[PDB]
């Protein structure tokens, strides 16, 4: 009865490891990128072209 | 006349000079209320995720 009983949990050991070791490909898309400031210093421009 | 010559072209030189002034500084107080909004729609954000 103990191995019949630990089968069933063996069998999903592997279901289990599909589940977690895969997810551990790639975590750090949690990253985000620059996202700079400019603190009133990228205003370089005068009223002379806008459409390009 | 030459005193009227004198007095009109300090006048305009006065005048083109404070209208370059208020000018530049309109341009300056755009500049400035731009930092303060894009800085307020940050906040929003910001507000947002910590919520």
């Amino acid at each position: 009865l103990g191995t019949r009983a630990k089968e069933s949990l063996d069998l999903r050991a592997h279901l289990k490891q599909v589940k977690k070791e895969d997810i551990e490909k790639e975590n750090r898309e949690v990253g985000d990128w620059r996202k700079n400031i400019d603190a009133l210093s990228g205003m370089e421009g005068r009223k002379k072209k806008f459409e390009g | 006349l030459k005193d009227a010559q004198e007095k009109l072209e300090l006048a305009e030189k006065k005048a083109t000079d404070a209208e370059a002034d208020v000018a530049s500084l309109n341009r300056r107080i755009q500049l400035v209320e731009e930092e303060l909004d894009r800085a307020q729609e940050r906040l929003a954000t910001a507000l947002q995720k910590l919520e």
